[PDB]
This record gives structure tokens, C-alpha cells and sequence, in this order.
């Protein structure tokens, strides 16, 4: 449909090696996490194990698109 | 600038190969020549019978 | 040279291959056989209630995608081009680890 | 945009670069200087 024509558009020309803004200002990431469990606490080898959902957000403008769309919901294949 | 020189024969060298047939698949056996150099012989698992 | 009519044999066997389907796709089934030869029994554990075993694992089956009339001896190639081919999807139902 | 020029100088520099071949391949050896920074030394096994 018109999904996939956004993501071609989005991709092409488009460096994944270069940070957005890479030359201009720093990129600003805010983090979560969700502590699903944290694991045993191993007092011989002095670690513990902890289980989470790590969420990152930024800005790339490279990304920008207008469409009728907001939000384009993908999994990890891109 | 001798670096594409070198790049010219490394490409011409694989010009052409086919790395799926051993050299002299029709006319002759290959020889294969080893030697080895034991850098450290490790410990020995006699529970195990290995090495 | 030999080994020139070699390559041109496996190039022409490897064109136009679709790995994606077994041989005689739309027909009979094709019958695969199996042999074995056991290296070792290693570990027999009551604690996991399991062994372990090394075998040499052989399949033979027919494909006549991949038959060839010119050369008249047998072909021993790269392992790597088995990946270029379609072989049996063979596993084992009781495997923990392989 | 000092993204095109990154962008630009990038392409450039990887275009025709030979991975298979070293710095001065059939010239002289090329330096590399070490660092190490331990973050740990873990599990001292007798
Ligand atoms: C699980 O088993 C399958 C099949 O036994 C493995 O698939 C094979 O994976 C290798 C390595 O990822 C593939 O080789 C690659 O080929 C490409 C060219 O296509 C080359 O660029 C790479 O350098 C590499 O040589 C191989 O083609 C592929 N075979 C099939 C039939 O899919 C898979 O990797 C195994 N997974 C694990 C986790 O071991
Ligand atoms: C190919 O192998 C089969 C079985 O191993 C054997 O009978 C046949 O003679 C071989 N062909 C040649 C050309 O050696």
C-alpha cells in the first residue's frame, strides 16, 4: 500500500553509519526500563542477574515523512 | 600509489576459480604437506578419558 | 582442460536450481536413505536422563535436477556448496543438544 | 548541511578501498600503538 512507499522513501539516500545531527549537535536519547525480574544474587562470583525492557527514544529528521500516517509500527526487521 | 597493482593481480588471480573442485580434480591426487606446532599441551581429564 | 568441462558441468547443474523445492515437488515422494556410523557413546547420565553420541551421519537420495552426463566420474564437492542444495530436513525428536 | 559533507566525504573514502591489502601493503610496516583499559579481573582459578 502507501506503507511501503514511505519506507522506501525513508531508506533511500539514507546512511546508517552517520548520527542524526552529526555534525551539528549532540543526539539526546531518553531511556526507560522495565525491571521484569531482578535474578539471584551470586555473592561468590559478586554479580547479580536482572531481566529488562530497554526503550530508547531520539530524533533522526532524516526519518520525517508526511503522510495521513502518525506512527509507523515495525518490528525488527528494519 | 603500488597498492593497485597488487589489487589487480589478487583480482585476476580469482578470475575464473571455481573454489568447489580440489586442484587437479581430474589428473592427479593433492598432497597435502602439515606439520604441527604444539604451542601448549593442556591438562588431561582422565573422568572424561580426553585431553 | 578437465577441469574447465568440470566447472561447466556445475555451473549448468546450479543454474535455474530452486532450492526451495524437494525433488519431484509435485510428485511421488522421494525416498531418502540413511546410514550411520557411531564414533562414540560418551556420557550415559542418570542426573539428566540422557547420553550423549557422535556419529558420521549419511543421507543419500536422487535428484535428477543434478544428473550429468558428460563427466563419467563421481563429484566430491566443497562442503560449502550444500548450501546451494536441497537436502533432507532431517532432525531428532529426543535431541537436547546437537 | 554538514551531513552531506560527511555523507560525501564517507562515500569517498570507501570508494575502491581493498580490504584484502594493509596500510603501505609492499611498503613499510605500519605502527599500531596499544591501549588497555581492565574494567576487571574476574576469577583467579587454581
Ligand atoms: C541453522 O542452519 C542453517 C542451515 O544449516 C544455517 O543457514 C546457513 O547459514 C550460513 C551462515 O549464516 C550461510 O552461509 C552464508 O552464505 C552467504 C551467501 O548466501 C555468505 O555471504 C555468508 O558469508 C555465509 O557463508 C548459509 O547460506 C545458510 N544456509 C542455508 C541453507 O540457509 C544457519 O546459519 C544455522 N543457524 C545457526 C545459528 O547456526
Ligand atoms: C561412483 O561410485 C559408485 C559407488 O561408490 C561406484 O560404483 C562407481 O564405480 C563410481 N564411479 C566411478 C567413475 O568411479
Amino acid at each position: 500500500g502507501d506503507v511501503t512507499v514511505i519506507l522506501n522513501n525513508l531508506l533511500e539516500g539514507y546512511d546508517n553509519k552517520l548520527r542524526p545531527d552529526i555534525g551539528v549537535k549532540p543526539t539526546l536519547i531518553h531511556t526507560d526500563m522495565y525491571v521484569n525480574s531482578i535474578g539471584p544474587v551470586n555473592a561468590i562470583n559478586m554479580e547479580y542477574t536482572i531481566d529488562i525492557f530497554f526503550a530508547q527514544t531520539w530524533y533522526d529528521r532524516r526519518l520525517k515523512f508526511n503522510s495521513t500516517i502518525k506512527v509507523l509500527r515495525l518490528n525488527s526487521n528494519m | 600509489d603500488n597498492t593497485t597493482v597488487f589489487t589487480r593481480i589478487l583480482d585476476r588471480l580469482l578470475d575464473g576459480y571455481d573454489n568447489r573442485l580440489r586442484p587437479g580434480l581430474g589428473e592427479r591426487v593433492t598432497e597435502v604437506k602439515t606439520d604441527i606446532f604444539v604451542t601448549s599441551f593442556g591438562p588431561v581429564s582422565d573422568h572424561d578419558m580426553e585431553y | 582442460s578437465n577441469m574447465s568441462l568440470v566447472k561447466e558441468t556445475v555451473d549448468r547443474l546450479l543454474k535455474g536450481y530452486d532450492i526451495r523445492l524437494r525433488p519431484d515437488f509435485g510428485g511421488p515422494p522421494v525416498a531418502v536413505g540413511m546410514n550411520i556410523d557411531i564414533a562414540s557413546i560418551d556420557m550415559v547420565s542418570e542426573v539428566n536422563m540422557d547420553y550423549t553420541l557422535t556419529m558420521y551421519f549419511q543421507q543419500a537420495w536422487r535428484d535428477k535436477r543434478l544428473s550429468y552426463n558428460v563427466i563419467p566420474l563421481n563429484l566430491t564437492l566443497d562442503n560449502r556448496v550444500a548450501d546451494q542444495l536441497w537436502v533432507p530436513d532431517t532432525y531428532f525428536l529426543n535431541d537436547k543438544k546437537s
